[PDB]
């Protein structure tokens, strides 16, 4: 359903290589062929509108395949050539002018100017839209199509000739956009500052860079959900401000106005962790950005986070005690199931709240009832609005945390529900919220440096080295416990009881693969035979190969991802003060940074950073000549050498 | 400058950033003066206006980043290279800003096994910088792979 | 041995011939004053064979006598045209010695008196072998190509040369080209050789002509391993399209690479060898795509397709193993006393109850399966493997021995329950675990499951074929030393060792710690028993255990840049098998066909890629 | 005890223990022997290689 697409592209691709050669201008205009164009030319039945297999005529094929002696016996003879964009699903818009600018320098381009060019050609067709698709997205308009590909003499050349610099594109990207999220970053930037020089002060309100998408992002918000980290630091340039420089000892003061988190402006730090792309997170490890999210944790962040990880943590003492203290009453009937088969004793009280002791749990009871519900009105809105299982494809896959801590203030109105309608199996329910409760203890740990990068390490076995262990975990004690269930149905189940259900002979083979029980033996009875041997190969593939096996599995990957695990922790630091700050009201938390009211700057928020730079006279001599006008390295060497085979022969 | 690759533009670019004490794309002649004293030697306040009018091609006493660029094309240090280690470099600088990092000499390791340990990546690159900044340049990355 | 042996006392024994012959050691060195005296005799007996056959103008060409070798020819009768007639060196002209020799004016000097540009060198050092450490070729110009002489192949070609050449294992010159171990030098020689090539007599021309297994140069780049000389090979059958700034388009003739119907492709040979090289070809520019085109389209969906029907075979396998009948002991259980708790046997005939004709569908389906499975894999080692040359199948993958050995089980268990035999839980107990652990087959269509079957399959022929003979060493002593302590001593009181079976079936259990341990407490253990038992788990729990972890844990980190390689090599293995196996209706043909767009006849697959813009301003 | 094996596991065959406990046990089998005890084989052995440059040196200041 979605593999034609990329056979339908290929299909036109060779249609449009086969109508060149049943054709007697096309294949002339393929090759330079000079001599055939004049020859063809002074002929009446020349269809010089010849379209193609996508709307190509002449020209195009002289600008495709470069050929621009072929392009100036084409100009002299047909008039409306610069014109007629192409039709097909394909390319659209695209007319000569486009052709003759991506090739990265033709002398056509300066012929199609003069000959009444059409600068404000949309291209919009299925073949100039960033998706996982086309290799290229160079942009709409003849301008954004100079601009990356690094022509710095066919954007001066192109503006002279009546351009538009501002003009968007469908999907609201403007020329400055589209030089962010190209994949050469350091030759963006000399065009980032080439395209702005041309702007000259527009009466345009916002005047360029300031201007948003359709989705509504500045340029300075582009480099930073995308991961430009070298457009990042080229646009912060216009915003520090720096104060004084006493030597090797600087002050500069940043511009915090788009940075910091402002009112219900989606600010920039809310915008990288509600994002995908791994290299956005770079961006966390920046000179605004990495000294202001320490100085939000340390000062305001952590002593709330304690402050909600021990409100929690007394309220599931709270919850467990009232399960501990649950009520219980002793067994009617009288063991009215047979014997070997029924061992409790107690059962459940229907309703039984009649002494002093239970008026104390019954405020135990309420308190963690009343806190249920606060937990589904602060998360499940967000359940709520952006979808139930089907729209809500981004918070179930993000957050492990989100999903156990609904779920567990859901097994409490089970609980409720239950004990109000008395039902009889509320150890199931309360079995859940236990294990769901004390585990949310693990979200309360991220603050501790010591316990932070742990927690990443668990989620990660999880989704990871242990369910690529769990289903040839699953192959084997389907086997053998179908093996040893067999073998011991034809036995006596009294003095070996590991076999006699095969839900039970599933419970023991897991045990057994764990060893987290003995194993069968009588040492009264002799044992059947093929128990000894089916017993001593699973004794192999279990305990000796593939439990060992796991550990190398995760002792391969711990010094693998081990520096990715302390990028990942600093990024849950900056996704729990953004939690921290939106959720508590403004009375608590001070906005950061030092106002410019009273100061004299304006109404913008800063931040001051004083840093002693630097030394390296060695480096700066190199430079200013220039301006002057009239034993561990033997381990270390033997690593380079390592690298240096290890690279050059690849 | 009609040849300089995406490498030396982004070792001039941090070269004009600790040269510029202002954060602008404006070189005045006080602030090249500002370096020249660092230097021990002294300016004369004609020798610092000498070396602004020498290249300022607009006509504005403020050395723009492209008049710096097309500078350092005059004062050129050499092009010898090889195509393949210039293909090597980008597949090891993954933010595409002409520098390889501590944490991007632990990933190529990683890639190749290795077991590096922390000390012994602060090692190589010790063994690799020249200028002294804990970074490796792009001729202090072709130094290293060809010759010692 | 006999072969090593055979060398040396025959390569000293032609050094002997010229230490006692006058001329021969006058030819092993220049001596031109005593030459003149010799050949002015009545006769010089000019043959005189040595102990490879070898003439006095052989001497002077291996030794680099070009002195010697002048003078030697105006005295000559049919020497130069004269092979070394005897063994291993047979058939060797002077025309060879001096080619190999890499720089002579003798070659000159030889061919200048009509010399024989077509011998056979057909000895036994000139076969290709580990037993041989060159394979040169067989002719002259098969010499002369490989030792990288540029002169003399432009000079063997005007002296009227055999360019074409096919030889004892059928191989071309060009064949010859690919075979050597200096990749780079052959890519210069070989288009020296297609030039002097040209057309005229059509003949599939030497790019095309096949060896005597059948294998153009083409295919025999991707056998071998060779990669160097593969991408040369491949840029004649490319065809750029269209430039459009960065983003390129080419073309590829996907002629040589796709399996047609029949006659054996690039990708069916590369997984039956085995060499490391040999799985790189999988990572050059069309084998690369066009093995994730069949895997994503026709590939996934039908091995996954597969994988469920045979996990839903394996259950109704199961759940008639389960429910299988059985009745109460008739048999007196006095039977040997208190030592047997066998409650239950099995029945003999017995099916009328409408619970046993559900289940009886059960096992006709699970039979049907078994001969099905012998009918798709016994037909192929009848071919191949007929009874132990299956030991390649046997070492290289291994699934192909457990599901035969699954349905043979189950034919096994239907014989039994034909004719009412005793013991069905011994064919059942094997036809289970085998049946459950045939679904890691499956576990090759996921990259989450695929590098862990992998190394599975390591661990257990590389490192615990070698932990279980120190183990088997360790727990068959102690298991004796066990024993012969408690053998004097209460049976039924501590009874892990009352006879030697049992006793090397509680030791096997202490050494894995997967029971506890003989300990009573409530009577006195033999003194010598805590001693022996104390130094039993040091090396067993604490040594030998906690060794295999860091083995384990070692191999692991150290190949893992390997199974990331044989992964992707399984895909292949396993697209080329349903390919074969599965109709021409489902499988459509990968790429696209060149006949409608007025092409060619041939099969195309393009490929799409944009090339860094900075890569454009290094093509200045 | 469970969570480091220096005991058994509670199984008492011949009485039918309730049905929830099989499940939360094989959870308790997982977080556990399985995953973190395993782990914490694995952190002992990334840390055991990281620092044994400083052991030494920590050792030879022991002797001061
Ligand atoms: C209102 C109701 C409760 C009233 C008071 C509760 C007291 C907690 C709040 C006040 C103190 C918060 C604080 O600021 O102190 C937090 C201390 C550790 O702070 P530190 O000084 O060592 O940080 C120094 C880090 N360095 C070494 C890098 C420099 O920890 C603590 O007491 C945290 C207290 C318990 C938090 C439970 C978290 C859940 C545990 C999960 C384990 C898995
Ligand atoms: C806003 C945050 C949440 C605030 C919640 C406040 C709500 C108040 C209630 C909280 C818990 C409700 C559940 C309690 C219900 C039962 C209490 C009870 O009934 O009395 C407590 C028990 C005695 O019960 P009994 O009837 O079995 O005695 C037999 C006596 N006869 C013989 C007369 C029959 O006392 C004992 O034994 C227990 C021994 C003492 C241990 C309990 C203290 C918790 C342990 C550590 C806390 C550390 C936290 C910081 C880290
Ligand atoms: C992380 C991945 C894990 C995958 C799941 C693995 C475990 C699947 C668990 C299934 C059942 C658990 C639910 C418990 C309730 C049903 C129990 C059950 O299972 O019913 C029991 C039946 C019959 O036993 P009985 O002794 O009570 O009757 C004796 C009758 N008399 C006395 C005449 C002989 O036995 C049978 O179902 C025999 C049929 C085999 C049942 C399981 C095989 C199907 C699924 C396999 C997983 C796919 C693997 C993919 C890789
Ligand atoms: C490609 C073609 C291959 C397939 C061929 C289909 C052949 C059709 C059937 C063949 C027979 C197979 C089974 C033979 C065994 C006898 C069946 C039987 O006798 O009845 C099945 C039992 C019923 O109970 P009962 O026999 O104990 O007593 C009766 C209840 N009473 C206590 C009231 C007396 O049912 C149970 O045990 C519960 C069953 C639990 C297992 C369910 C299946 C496992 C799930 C698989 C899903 C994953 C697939 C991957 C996608
Ligand atoms: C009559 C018998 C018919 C039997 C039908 C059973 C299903 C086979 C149908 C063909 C689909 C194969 C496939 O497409 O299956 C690739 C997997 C899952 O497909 P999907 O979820 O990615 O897309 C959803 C695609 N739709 C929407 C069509 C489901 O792709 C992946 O997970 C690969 C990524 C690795 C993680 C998977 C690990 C799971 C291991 C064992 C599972 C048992
Ligand atoms: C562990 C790897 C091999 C697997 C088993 C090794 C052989 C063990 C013997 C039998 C096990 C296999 C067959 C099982 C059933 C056969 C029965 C049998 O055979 O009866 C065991 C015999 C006698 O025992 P009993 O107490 O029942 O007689 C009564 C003596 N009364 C009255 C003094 C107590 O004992 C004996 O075979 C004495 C044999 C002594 C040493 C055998 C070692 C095998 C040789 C090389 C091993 C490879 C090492 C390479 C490194
Ligand atoms: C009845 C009395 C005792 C008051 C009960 C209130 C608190 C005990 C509860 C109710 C609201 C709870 C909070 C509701 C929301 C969150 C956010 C939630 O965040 C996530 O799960 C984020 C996970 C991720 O981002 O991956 C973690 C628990 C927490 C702090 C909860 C901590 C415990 C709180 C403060
Ligand atoms: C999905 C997570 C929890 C890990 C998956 C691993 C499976 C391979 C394990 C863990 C969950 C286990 C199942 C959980 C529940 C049960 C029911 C339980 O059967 C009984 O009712 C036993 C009777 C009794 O306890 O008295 C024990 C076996 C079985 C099938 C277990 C068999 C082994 C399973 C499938
Ligand atoms: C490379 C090789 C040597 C692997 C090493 C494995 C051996 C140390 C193990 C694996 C299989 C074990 C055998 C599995 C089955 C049996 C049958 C078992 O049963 C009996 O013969 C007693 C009969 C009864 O129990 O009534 C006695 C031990 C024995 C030989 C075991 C002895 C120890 C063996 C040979
Ligand atoms: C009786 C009815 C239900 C038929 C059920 C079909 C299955 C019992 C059989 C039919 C064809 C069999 C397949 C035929 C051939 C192969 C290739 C075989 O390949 C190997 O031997 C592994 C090594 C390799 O080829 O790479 C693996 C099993 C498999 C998929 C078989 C798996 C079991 C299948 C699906
Ligand atoms: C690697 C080793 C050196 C470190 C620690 C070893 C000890 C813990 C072991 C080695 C020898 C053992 C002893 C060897 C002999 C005996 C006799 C043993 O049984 C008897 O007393 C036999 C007679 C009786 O039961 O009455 C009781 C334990 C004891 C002291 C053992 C206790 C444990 C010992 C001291
Ligand atoms: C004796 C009976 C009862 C059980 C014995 C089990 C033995 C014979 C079987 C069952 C499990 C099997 C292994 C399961 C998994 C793998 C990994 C695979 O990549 C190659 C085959 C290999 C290595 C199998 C080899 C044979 C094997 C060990
Ligand atoms: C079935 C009932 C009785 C108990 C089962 C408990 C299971 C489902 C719960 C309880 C404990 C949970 C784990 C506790 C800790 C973590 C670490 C966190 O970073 C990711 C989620 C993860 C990995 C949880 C996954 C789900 C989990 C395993
Ligand atoms: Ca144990
Ligand atoms: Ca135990
Ligand atoms: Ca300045
Ligand atoms: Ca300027
Ligand atoms: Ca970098
Ligand atoms: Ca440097």
């Amino acid at each position: 359903r979605r593999e034609s697409w990329a056979q339908s592209r290929d299909e036109q691709n060779l249609l449009q290589q086969k109508r060149i050669w049943e054709s007697p201008l096309l294949l002339a205009a393929k090759d330079n062929d000079v001599q055939a164009l004049n020859k063809l030319l002074k002929y009446e039945d020349c269809k010089v509108h010849q379209r193609g297999a996508m709307g190509e005529t002449a020209l195009h094929i002289a600008a495709l395949y470069d050929n621009l002696e072929a392009a100036m016996v084409l100009m002299e003879a047909a008039p409306e050539l610069v014109f007629e964009p192409m039709t097909s699903e394909l390319y659209e818009g695209q007319t000569a002018l486009h052709i003759a600018v991506v090739n990265q320098n033709m002398n056509l381009v300066r012929a199609l100017l003069a000959r009444r060019a059409s600068v404000s050609a949309r291209a919009t067709g299925t073949a100039f839209r960033r998706s996982p698709r086309n290799l290229i997205y160079f942009g709409e308009h003849p301008l954004s199509f100079a601009a990356c590909v690094n022509s710095e003499e066919i954007v001066r050349l192109l503006i002279e000739h009546g351009a538009d610099i501002r003009a968007q594109d469908s999907l609201g990207n403007t020329v400055l956009h589209i030089l962010i999220l190209q994949p050469n970053k350091t030759f963006a930037c000399q065009m980032y500052n080439l395209l702005l020089s041309y702007d000259r002060h527009g009466d345009h309100l916002q005047p360029l860079d300031l201007v948003p998408n359709h989705q509504g992002l500045t340029p300075f918000k582009l480099a930073g959900v995308e991961g430009n980290t070298v457009m990042f630091q080229h646009l912060m340039q216009k915003r520090k401000h720096t104060q004084w420089t006493y030597g090797p000892l600087t002050s500069t003061l940043y511009d915090l106005t788009e940075i910091d988190s402002s009112g219900d402006e989606q600010s920039l730090l809310e915008l990288i962790i509600t994002t995908k792309k791994r290299e956005a997170r770079q961006i966390l490890d920046q000179t605004p950005v990495k000294e202001l999210v320490s100085l939000k944790w340390k000062r305001y962040g952590r002593p709330y986070f304690c402050m909600l990880g021990a409100i929690y943590l007394l309220y599931i003492i709270c919850f467990t005690m009232c399960c501990i203290y649950r009520p219980l009453k002793p067994r009617t009937n009288n063991r009215t199931s047979p014997r070997d088969n029924t061992l409790l004793q107690q059962k459940l009280l229907q309703e039984a709240y009649v002494t002093p002791k239970d008026d104390i749990r019954l405020v135990g009871e309420l308190v963690t009832v009343i806190g249920a519900i606060i937990i589904l009105l602060v998360e499940v809105p967000d359940i709520f609005r952006m979808g139930v299982t089907r729209f809500f494809g981004q918070t179930i896959l993000g957050g492990p945390f989100h999903v156990l801590i609904i779920t567990y203030a859901f097994m409490v109105l089970v609980t409720m529900v239950m004990r109000l309608i008395s039902a009889s199996g509320e150890v199931v329910p309360m079995s859940f919220a236990l294990v769901l409760g004390w585990c949310n203890v693990m979200y309360f740990a991220r603050g501790f440096q010591m316990l932070g990068p742990f927690t990443i390490m668990i989620q990660k076995m999880i989704f990871g080295d242990l369910m690529r262990f769990c289903w040839l975990m699953a192959v084997v004690i389907l086997g053998f416990a179908s093996a040893f269930y067999i073998i011991f149905q034809t036995e006596d189940p009294e003095e070996l009881g590991h076999f006699y259900d095969y839900p039970m002979a599933l419970f023991s083979t897991f045990e057994l693969f764990l060893t987290i029980i003995d194993g069968p033996a009588n040492y009264n009875v002799d044992l059947p035979f093929m128990y000894s041997i089916t017993y001593a190969a699973f004794a192999i593939i279990a305990t000796l190969l593939m439990l060992n096996l796991l550990i190398a599995m995760m002792g391969d990957t711990h010094w693998r991802v081990a520096h990715e695990r302390d990028e990942l922790w600093r990024a849950q630091i900056v996704a729990t003060t953004v939690m921290l700050e939106r959720k508590l009201p403004r009375c608590l938390w001070p906005r950061s940074g030092i106002c410019g009211r009273e100061y004299g700057l304006g109404d913008r928020w800063f931040l001051r950073v004083e840093d002693r730079q630097d030394l390296n006279r060695q480096r700066i001599q190199r430079y200013a000549q220039a301006f002057h006008t009239r034993r561990s390295t033997s381990r270390s060497s033997a690593n380079w050498e390592r690298l240096r085979q290890g690279t050059l022969r690849r | 400058a009609d040849q300089l690759t995406e490498e030396q533009i982004a070792e001039f670019k941090e070269a004009f950033s600790l040269f510029d004490k202002d954060g602008d794309g404006t070189i005045t002649t006080k602030e090249l003066g500002t370096v020249m004293r660092s230097l021990g030697q002294n300016p004369t306040e004609a020798e610092l206006q000498d070396m602004i009018n020498e290249v300022d091609a607009d006509g504005n006493g403020t050395i723009d980043f492209p008049e710096f660029l097309t500078m350092m094309a005059r004062k050129m240090k050499d092009t010898d290279s090889e195509e393949e280690i210039r293909e090597a470099f980008r597949v090891f600088d993954k933010d595409g800003n002409g520098y390889i990092s501590a944490a991007e000499l632990r990933h190529v390791m990683t890639n190749l096994g290795e077991k590096l340990t922390d000390e012994e990546v602060d090692e190589m690159i010790r063994e690799a910088d020249i200028d002294g900044d804990g970074q490796v340049n792009y001729e202090e990355f072709v130094q290293m792979m060809t010759a010692k």
